[PDB]
Order: structure tokens, then C-alpha cells, then sequence
């Protein structure tokens, strides 16, 4: 699920995150890492 | 099925009101939204002179 916004630093704003993509079937995934 | 003049958000199928009853649906061919009113019904009564 994925949601842009912009402000002015989590706002106190409320806007709900839209469904955009339901990759199909993976196995146990229990840890993950960023690619900075 | 008829025509109905709700919206739905581009990623909704499903269109539900507060009854957990289905009362749209996304078409999935043509994208358009359709209303799923049930079937007539009724109870029958007779009236009668005796
Ligand atoms: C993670 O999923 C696998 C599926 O093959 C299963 O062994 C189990 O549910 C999990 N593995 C563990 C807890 O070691
Ligand atoms: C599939 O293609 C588009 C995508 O929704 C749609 O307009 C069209 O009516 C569908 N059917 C056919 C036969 O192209």
C-alpha cells in the first residue's frame, strides 16, 4: 500500500493509504533490509 | 444490474452498504458500475367478500 503527501516530519494530518499492489505468492519472508 | 451513480476509487471491485449485503459492482470487461438490487418479492394476500 502506498500514500504521497506533502507539508510544510509526520504531520497531523490524516489521509489513508491506497492499495496499489498485491504481488503474488512468496514464501516466509521474516526479516527485511532497505537498499539505501 | 442496473446503472448507478456511485464512484468508486480506481483500485475498489466490491461496493457494500451497511447491511454486509454486496450493493455494487465493478464490471470487469468494461469498467462501469452496476447496482445489485435484489429481485422483486412480497407476501400475497387475497382479498375476499367471504
Ligand atoms: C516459515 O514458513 C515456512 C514455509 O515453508 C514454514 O517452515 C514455517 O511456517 C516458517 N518457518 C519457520 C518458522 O522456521
Ligand atoms: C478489454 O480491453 C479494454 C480494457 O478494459 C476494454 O475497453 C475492452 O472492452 C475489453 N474487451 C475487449 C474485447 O477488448
Amino acid at each position: 500500500y502506498s500514500k504521497h503527501t506533502p507539508i510544510n516530519d509526520l504531520p497531523q494530518g490524516f489521509s489513508a493509504l491506497e492499495p496499489l499492489v498485491d504481488l503474488p505468492i512468496g514464501i516466509n519472508i521474516t526479516r527485511f533490509q532497505t537498499l539505501l | 444490474l442496473t446503472e448507478s451513480n456511485k464512484k468508486f476509487l480506481p483500485f475498489q471491485q466490491f461496493g457494500r452498504d451497511i447491511a454486509d449485503t454486496t450493493d455494487a459492482v465493478r464490471d470487469p470487461q468494461t469498467l462501469e458500475i452496476l447496482d445489485i438490487t435484489p429481485c422483486s418479492f412480497g407476501g400475497v394476500s387475497v382479498i375476499t367478500p367471504g
